[PDB]
Formats: C-alpha cells, structure tokens, sequence
C-alpha cells in the first residue's frame, strides 16, 4: 500500500525487496506516460525509474 | 633511546589508551530505548564508517 | 653511566586513525506528519479533530 507507506515512511521493506529484486505489485493511484516506440522497449527502459 | 624510568612512562602510555573502534552498530546503541522502538520517528544511517 | 644496551628499546603503535566525537552527527532523522501522530497503544492522539 503506497498510502500506508507515505502516511508512516519506514522504507525498509520497500528498501528490501527492491534491491534483493524480488516481485513486487505496488498499489496506489499513480500518473503515468506513455512512450509509443519500440527502441525504447528493446532497450529496457521500464525498469530503470 | 631512553631511560629505564622513561621507557617506563611510555610503555605506560602505549599499552594503556583510551581508544576504541566505531561502527555502525554502536551507534544504533547508543540512542536511547524509547526512540529505538517508536513509531513517530525516522532514524537509519547514511554514511559508511 | 650511559649503557646502550640497557637503554635502547623498540616501540610499537598504530600507523593511522581518526577520533570522532558527535556520535549522533551520523544519524539521519525525520518525524511524521503530527497529525498521523500516535501514543503507546497505537492510538492518535488529540481525537478532537
């Protein structure tokens, strides 16, 4: 819950599992973009932010 | 090259002295109990040592 | 009289440290918005709101 997290901010769990990679569904209403181009996927963008 | 006495005040000062290593961990010690184990504060470390 | 042998040693010591004071100048620290503020039993206080 990214609310739950903003309202206390631990960031120890988040820290854990981010840099261990393990699978994470993150849940909160977030804005987005939206990229249209395939170079940009090949690269591989998304898990760069 | 020193005296018998004077060697005798400086093995003194040598062998004897104050000075200890420093970690992380003494650090996180020596806070007190209370803010350790709370809710309403934030505390981690930020520097190598 | 002056004995060379009796009056010649060989001290031994460290090569390099630091000394820090200020334990608490390696603690990062932040505090909760004071309103999502909660006592011992996991309950906000001033419920006036």
């Amino acid at each position: 819950n990214l609310e739950e997290l903003m309202r206390s901010g631990d960031y120890a769990q988040i820290t854990n599992m981010l840099l261990n990679n393990q699978p994470v569904a993150l849940v909160g209403a977030l804005p987005f973009i939206t990229d249209s181009s395939v170079i940009s996927l090949i690269a591989k963008l998304d898990a760069t932010v | 090259i020193l005296h018998p006495i004077d060697h005798a005040f400086n093995e003194y000062f040598l062998q004897h002295q104050l000075v200890e290593p420093l970690n992380n961990d003494i650090i996180f010690n020596y806070i007190p109990e209370r803010i350790r184990n709370d809710v309403n504060y934030i505390l981690n470390m930020d520097r190598n040592l | 009289q002056f004995d060379f042998r009796a009056s010649m040693h060989m001290l031994t010591s460290n090569l390099t440290f630091t000394v820090y004071s200020d334990l608490l100048a390696f603690v990062s620290a932040d505090t909760v918005e004071p309103i999502n503020a909660v006592a011992f039993d996991n309950m906000r206080i001033m419920n006036e709101l």
